[PDB]
Parts: structure tokens; C-alpha cells; sequence
């Protein structure tokens, strides 16, 4: 934004009196392939979005009138013709961000996301007093549950909290580096996070990697980025303000040795939501789209039981299509539409893997 | 045997951490020959002369010809278990005014606070010390908590040992102090959980070696190369490692079987080579690594040169070793069964230990 200022600051367009789409912050939001350069670069592809709509449909030659000079303008939309035409170069990786997400974005609940202030805000705010204390937390938790259900939003809600710039490795991401061998990357990530520090280094999914893998090759029968993320855990410490963060869907399968005590040390399960969470959760999807109270909010928990966050999520999503307000195709929000959906979406009819979170976590 | 006997006697570690700092205990008999009360004040001296004072209490399980001892007083001595001590009773000198400060090393310089009167006043009752010593203080709360370090710059009463009376006057400057004593987070054999039969058997091993070589390796026995740990790792392995090198006096080698992996041709076999090279002068020492069925779990069906190049150079690093300036490599895993037999001969580790887990009794 303070660049393209800089090409506003070449174009008088106007802002701050202009105030519109062409505001350099909402275009800002498209665009990661680029850096200051290419931004200039972009600005002469929108500059000349205009130049080949208006000087062709005038046929210019050696004369340029002044009359152009002035009527021609520069519009919003050759902007986005220029944000949608794309040469990405800027190095492959996941970079850092600051998402919103808070406490406020996150109905969930509250038990045991309140225990998230003590395991990671806390952590991050007194490194120096638990010395003090004689105290030494522990290096990072591990979030297991039923899929989906909001646990990598979890993350970003402590990522916004914590006022440190976001990290979200996921299990994709790896294997696309990884073919290229770039694992030593995925670690050159996280020591990329302490010269950006404070940040939180997320590892999300993380028994996503040895599936696809079986037992192949890898560093031996124990992977390579397991050897990665064994020596990830050598540079960092409960000393820096960076905080690892697990989230597994199986935290079993692949080799616990890795997810040994003193690697990833608390256990912490995602329990799915219950009536109430169901009601609130769902309170949070509603309040931003237009709301007709055809339905009672209690009477759709009464139907609603056993259905997971991402149901519920997916559902509050998923009903919303079905029913249509502010166009001329329009029936409002009706139990009607939450009655079909109710259908559509697909209750939780495994109560397997919930047994084997309760069993395990129990005792 | 430990034996030593009469006013004369020999240091031996105490079978208990013990509840305070000044605690020498002895047993009726014990206490008979030096002709004094339970808890009198006795100045013991002993070799590199360096004296200290003490409180006498009892086990009914000891034997007189030894004595069961604080590692504040070894530690600040810096004792190897098995040395001839001299103690007899002297009267008490206490200090007016008492003047102390942290070590550097602890605290790193960052450390100030409060609790003169919640440390020292609590701390005050009956210590006995001798001037120009690290005393320790703990309590409050653990996990980041091993004593509290306060070196001794002055004593009022000036080239004298002092017990610390309900008298004296205390001060907590947080300036500058002497850091020649050891932190004890540097290991001392107390922080080994029971296994004391494990302990000594091990231990003298190693030491009688490290000790002086020029008759248990000429007139007696042999040195061993290596000793390998079995049981469950990273909960006393690597601290019983450094718990064997600390109180031994021989220097310890890091070794880390991810970040070799994590390493390839060059590095890789530069560490290792490295490493001993470094040893050469500080030899004998410990060398260590907890990840040995990481780095050759091989049984046949690994793949590579690179992996087979590093564990055969460590094959040739083994027997290029004179035992003269001996080194002992130490090593551990979950279970023999995974690791490579080709480890298991002469010419590198023949020695393999069996560590259990606690009991009732154990923890």
C-alpha cells in the first residue's frame, strides 16, 4: 500500500477524498506473487489496461491531442484486470499473516479454549518470570478431535491474540516442498520464524505426511520430516517466544516416538460441540447473513444432535444456499430450508473413532 | 568398599536427596566416634583442601565407615565420590552481617527481585557454611526450579567458616558474583531417581578408567569402548549420561543422531570426525548419543552409501581409538531389538546395559 501509494502518488486519480474500491488496501489483498518492483510493473499493466482501451479506439499518432490527457481517466476495474492477470515469482513458501480471528470469531468452548491462555498467551507475555516462578512450560500441544470442526481456525484465533504474525503448515504444503527436496526448507521456515520473532510456527494435520508414504525410503522406516521436526525441536525452546502448536486428526499412526513427551508434550482433545455450542457457533454464521426468525434458533438444536463443528459449519454454510433473500428467486429462512438441509448434511455415523478419543483420553 | 572409619572417615553420597542443604547424616555408631551431638556443627576438611561445616542427622541403614552428604558441599568442593575425608568437631563462629549475590551464569545478568525476607529469613535458620560459597535456597514452586544459586562475596566476619544464625543481619544486592561454581542444573548423581543399584554399576565402570587408567587399565581389568541404554529414552538417558560425565569431572560431547541424518556427505562424516578430533585434547571424556537407533537402526534394508558411509565411518572411528587418552561413547534406545548387531562386537560398544522403569518404590 505504501508502494502503490507511490504510483498513485504518479497517478491523480486522488485518496482520501476518493475513497472507493481503488483504496490501495483492498487491491493489496490479492496479491502475493510480487514485491515492490513488480507492483510498478503492475501499476504500467493497469496503466496500460487503459492505454490499450483508450489510445486504439482513438487511433493516436505523431499528434497527441491534450483533450485525452485530460478526459482519459484510470478506473477501479483495470486494476482488477491487472490483479487477474498474474506472472507469481516471489518465492515458493508459506509466508507470514495476521489473520482476525479471536475469541469473538470462535463460539467453540470455552473450557478448553480457555485452557489455550494458560498454554500459550501466558507463555508468550512472562518467558522471564516463570524463571522467576521456577517454572519452565511446556515446548507445544497437540489438538486431536473429530475432523474438521474449526481446529485450524483454533490456531489463527491465538495466532491474532498472541500479536505475533501466523504460520499455518499444513500436510500439503510439505509434500509440494517436499518433492523438490525442500524439507530443509520447511525447517529454514521455522528458523525464518525466530529472526521474525515473535511468530507461531503451526503444524497442522501432521499425520497427513506418512499416509501417502507408507513406509518408504524416507530417512528409513522414520521420516525425514520427522528427522526435520526432531531437529526443528533442537532450535527452539519454552525460552522463545515462538510457540509450536500440533493439530492431528490421527495422532497415532505414524511414529510416536516423535510425539513422545518432550517433543509434543500436552495432550488436548477437540470435543464436538453440544446443543448450546451448536446454538452459538450457529448464532455466529447467522448474525452476518440476513435473518427472517421463521425459525426457532432452539427448535433446529432439538433436530441438531451429534452433528460435529464442521457439520454445523458446513450446515450454517450449506442452508444458506438453499435459501434465498435479497434476489427475486427468494424464500427466506425457514425451518423448511434447514429441514432440507437437514438431509443433505451428513450426520456423524461413526461413533468408532469418538470412542477412541474418549477411551484413550480417559485412561 | 567405601570404608573409612573413625574421626577419619570417607565422603559417600547420600542415599536420600535429603530435605536440606546442611545435611550430613550419620548413624549412631558413626556419631559415637567423633564423640558429638546429632545435629552438631563439624568442620570436615578433605583433599584440594577445601573445608566446609556441617549438621550431623541419621539413617539407621548406614554403615559408620562412610558418610551420607549434601552435593551443596561436594558440589562447591567439587568431589568425586570415593576420596578419604577428614572431619572433626569445632565450635561455632557465626556471621553479623551476611552479604550475598546470585552467580552470573544462572541468572544471565537479567535477574531482580524481592523475597530478601521470604529466601534468606526462611533460609536464615541454622545453616552452617564456609566463607566464599555458593549456599542454595529453594522452595516455592518446580518445573523450572533447581535451588536458588547465591554465591558468598563477603561475611561480615572476614577468613572465617560461619553457621547462620537467627542473629544475623542479611543483605540481597543482585550485583556481580563469583560464577566459579558449578549451576546445578549441571548434573549431581542425587538427580538420578532411585536405580542405585544401576548407578554404581555403571559408575564404576567408567570411572575406575577416567579415574586413573595407569593401573585399572594396566595392572587391572580393561577399559570397555562404549555402553548402550535400554528401556524407554529421553526420561533418564541423556541425564543419567551427563549425570555419569558431570560427577566423573570428564568433559561431555553433544552428539545428535537428527541433525547428522539431517546432514549428508561432508558434514555429516566433518561432525563425527570432528567431534573425536575435539576429544583428543579434553580426553578421557564422555561421548554420548541418545539417538543410536536413529542414526544405525540398520538391519538390512536401508538404502543408501551416504547412511552406510557415516555408520561404517563411525565403524572406523571406533577402533582408530588408542585406549590410552580413552574416551567412552555412550549410547541408548527404547529397545535392543531394532538397533544393528554390527554395533554390538568388539572394536566399538561390546557393553550393553538394561535400565527398568520405577515402581512404587522407584518414583
Amino acid at each position: 500500500k505504501e508502494i502503490l501509494m507511490i504510483h498513485t502518488r504518479n497517478m491523480p486519480l486522488g485518496m482520501s477524498e476518493e475513497e472507493k474500491n481503488k483504496f490501495l488496501e483492498e487491491m493489496a489483498d490479492y496479491t502475493y506473487g510480487f514485491v515492490g518492483a513488480d507492483l510498478a510493473a503492475l501499476v504500467r499493466e493497469s496503466a496500460m489496461n487503459a492505454l490499450r482501451r483508450y489510445l486504439p479506439e482513438i487511433d493516436l499518432d505523431k499528434p497527441i491531442p491534450t483533450e485525452i490527457l485530460e478526459k482519459m481517466v484510470v478506473t477501479e476495474d483495470d486494476f482488477k484486470n491487472a490483479l487477474k492477470s498474474i506472472e507469481p515469482s516471489s518465492l515458493r513458501e508459506v509466508m507470514v499473516e495476521v489473520p482476525n480471528v479471536h475469541w469473538d470469531d470462535i463460539g467453540g468452548l470455552e473450557d478448553v479454549k480457555r485452557e489455550i491462555k494458560e498454554t500459550v498467551e501466558l507463555p508468550l507475555l512472562k518467558p522471564d518470570v516463570f524463571k522467576r516462578l521456577g517454572i519452565r512450560p511446556s515446548k507445544g500441544f497437540l489438538l486431536y478431535g473429530p475432523p474438521g470442526v474449526g481446529k485450524t481456525l483454533l490456531a489463527k484465533a491465538v495466532a491474532t491474540e498472541s500479536n505475533a504474525n501466523f504460520i499455518s503448515i499444513k500436510g500439503p504444503e510439505v509434500l509440494s516442498k517436499w518433492v523438490g527436496e525442500s524439507e530443509k526448507a520447511i525447517r529454514e521456515i521455522f528458523k525464518k520464524a525466530k529472526q521474525v520473532a515473535p511468530a507461531i510456527v503451526f503444524l497442522d494435520e501432521i499425520d497427513s505426511i506418512a499416509p501417502r508414504r507408507g513406509t518408504t525410503s524416507d530417512s528409513g522406516v522414520t521420516e525425514r520430516i520427522v528427522n526435520q521436526l526432531l531437529t526443528s525441536l533442537d532450535g527452539i525452546e519454552v525460552m522463545n517466544g515462538v510457540v509450536v502448536i500440533g493439530a492431528t486428526n490421527r495422532p497415532d499412526i505414524m511414529d510416536p516416538a516423535l510425539l513422545r513427551a518432550g517433543r509434543f508434550d500436552k495432550l488436548i482433545y477437540i470435543p464436538p460441540p453440544d446443543k448450546e455450542a451448536r446454538l452459538s457457533i450457529l448464532k455466529v454464521h447467522t448474525k452476518n447473513m440476513p435473518l427472517a426468525p421463521d425459525v426457532d434458533l432452539n427448535d433446529i438444536a432439538q433436530r441438531t444432535e451429534g452433528y460435529v463443528g464442521a457439520d454445523l459449519e458446513n450446515l450454517c454454510r450449506e442452508a444458506g444456499m438453499n435459501a434465498y433473500r435479497e434476489n427475486p428467486d427468494a424464500t427466506s429462512v425457514s425451518q423448511k430450508n434447514f429441514l432440507d438441509a437437514l438431509k443433505t448434511i451428513r450426520p456423524s455415523v461413526d461413533e468408532e473413532v469418538i470412542k477412541f478419543y474418549r477411551t484413550l483420553s480417559e485412561t | 568398599m567405601e570404608s573409612n572409619n573413625g574421626i577419619i572417615l570417607r565422603v559417600a553420597e547420600a542415599n536420600s536427596t535429603d530435605p536440606g542443604m546442611s545435611r550430613v547424616r550419620l548413624d549412631e555408631s558413626s556419631r559415637r566416634l567423633l564423640d558429638a551431638e546429632i545435629g552438631d556443627v563439624v568442620e570436615i576438611e578433605k583433599v584440594r583442601k577445601t573445608v566446609g561445616r556441617v549438621y550431623r542427622a541419621r539413617p539407621e541403614d548406614e554403615n559408620k565407615g562412610i558418610v551420607r552428604i549434601d552435593s551443596v558441599m561436594r558440589n562447591n568442593c567439587g568431589a568425586s565420590i570415593g576420596d578419604k575425608v577428614k572431619v572433626r568437631k569445632v565450635r561455632t563462629e557465626i556471621a553479623k552481617k551476611v552479604t550475598l549475590a546470585p552467580i552470573i551464569r544462572k541468572d544471565q545478568r537479567l535477574k531482580f527481585g524481592e523475597g530478601i525476607e521470604e529466601y534468606v529469613q526462611r533460609a536464615l535458620i541454622r545453616r552452617p557454611m564456609l566463607e566464599q560459597d555458593n549456599i542454595s535456597v529453594p522452595g516455592l514452586t518446580l518445573a523450572g526450579q533447581t535451588g536458588l544459586l547465591f554465591k558468598v562475596v563477603k561475611t561480615l566476619p572476614s577468613k572465617v567458616p560461619v553457621e547462620i544464625g537467627e542473629e544475623t543481619k542479611i543483605e540481597i544486592r543482585e550485583e556481580p558474583a563469583s560464577e566459579v561454581l558449578e549451576e546445578v542444573s549441571r548434573i549431581s548423581y542425587e538427580d538420578i531417581g532411585g536405580l542405585s543399584e544401576q548407578l554404581g554399576k555403571i559408575r564404576e565402570m567408567i570411572e575406575l578408567p577416567l579415574k586413573h587408567p595407569e593401573l585399572f587399565e594396566r595392572l587391572g581389568i580393561t577399559p570397555p569402548k562404549g555402553v548402550i541404554l535400554y528401556g524407554p529414552p529421553g526420561t533418564g538417558k541423556t541425564l543419567i549420561a551427563r549425570a555419569v560425565a558431570n560427577e566423573s569431572g570428564a568433559n561431555f560431547l553433544s552428539i545428535n543422531g537428527p541433525e547428522i541424518m539431517s546432514k549428508y556427505y561432508g558434514q555429516s562424516e566433518q561432525k563425527l570426525r570432528e567431534i573425536f578430533s575435539k576429544a583428543e585434547e579434553t580426553a578421557p571424556s564422555i561421548i554420548f548419543i541418545d539417538e543410536i537407533d536413529s542414526i544405525a537402526p540398520k538391519r538390512e534394508e536401508v538404502q543408501g552409501e551416504v547412511e552406510r558411509r557415516v555408520v561404517a565411518q563411525l565403524l572406523t572411528l571406533m577402533d582408530g581409538m588408542k585406549e590410552r587418552g580413552h574416551v567412552i561413547v555412550i549410547g541408548a534406545t527404547n529397545r535392543i531389538d531394532a538397533i544393528d548387531p554390527a554395533l554390538r562386537r568388539p572394536g566399538r560398544f561390546d557393553r550393553e546395559i538394561e535400565i527398568g522403569v520405577p515402581d512404587r518404590n522407584g518414583r
